[PDB]
């Protein structure tokens, strides 16, 4: 019964490598273009 | 056919007694964790005991105390270390599972966030559903225009 | 001696997991509302209808 | 005030974090821009009602 | 029951260690700034 | 005066004190700054009521 808890996690969009990735290298995204957003405004 | 409607109201009021019983069932799961890590701050506190017994066994020329007190902590730090790695061991699960009650909290609160707004729509489906009985009554108008037509005649 | 203080106590650990099982299976009877939130879809459409 | 005085690690958390704040945010807005035309539709059946 | 306490500490934002930081080092800010304010007005 | 005579820590300390009392006192401002539109609407409710 809790293999069946990890049913829902591949039901749900599971941490797949690329997609984590992509949300890992989204953040690196996220992170390093709003790194320079603040670091110019105060400028 | 029991209206399905009472179901969501009764079943989701059922949650109230449910995930309390996961915040205190997982707590059981805290409670062992982190009483195991005292008691590993006890097990690396008579081993850091015994590293005292070694710290001056070996003061004064006197070899093999500290060979058998450190060979002593050893069997303790054993146990230490035992602990230490059920400890981490437990810290991953605990992580996990309380962030699996997140969500499985975040779930029931929208759950019955949208079931209230779900019933809302309903509420105005009903509406929809009741401004047909006054199409009816249009029909009735149109019994109205049944005898508008005797009213003509 | 040892083994007993430790199958007690990992005892408690399982059956602490097992509690933890049950919200598992617990939150599976909120999914199963999530199916009465389905049989909701359900008269949703008839609320679309 | 995180990167003030060279602290550039609590800005980048501090903002991660907002991120998924803003998300939070962000959902609640799609929701109530969603709200809003349905609000102003049934209205104004309800006014033509 | 006072491990249940404990999970009211957790409930509410517990001691973590970069907002304490965050706070202990808001604090050497609070305690720095406000140090050269008082300072420079009685010159 | 804490500072007064060359005694650093104990205006340190004191300002550390007064700005927890401040929150305190900033505390009872931003409450009562969100008392002072609410009753002035009310108020301004009863006045048409």
């Amino acid at each position: 019964i809790l293999e069946l808890e990890a049913e829902r996690e591949l039901l749900n969009p599971p941490p797949s490598p690329l997609d984590k990735k992509f949300e890992q290298w989204e953040e690196q995204q996220a992170v390093e273009a709003t790194l320079a957003a603040m670091k110019a405004r105060r400028s | 056919q029991e209206a399905p409607e009472d179901l969501l109201e009764r079943l989701l009021g059922e949650m109230e007694l449910e995930l309390i019983e996961l915040r205190r069932a997982l707590a059981q799961t805290i409670a062992t964790f982190k009483s195991t890590e005292r008691q590993r701050d006890a097990q690396q506190l008579i081993a850091q005991r015994w590293y005292e017994k070694a710290q001056a066994a070996l003061d004064r020329g006197n070899e093999q105390l500290a060979r058998e007190a450190l060979g002593q902590r050893q069997s303790y730090q054993s146990h230490t270390e035992a602990l230490g790695k059920s400890l981490g061991e437990q810290r991953a699960l605990v992580e996990q599972v309380r962030g699996q009650l997140q969500k499985l909290e975040r779930k029931y609160l929208e759950l019955k966030s949208q079931k209230n707004l779900y019933l809302a729509r309903l509420k105005s489906a009903i509406a929809a559903q009741k401004i047909e009985e006054i199409a009816g009554n249009l029909d009735n108008a149109s019994a109205s225009s049944l005898f508008e037509r005797i009213e003509t005649k």
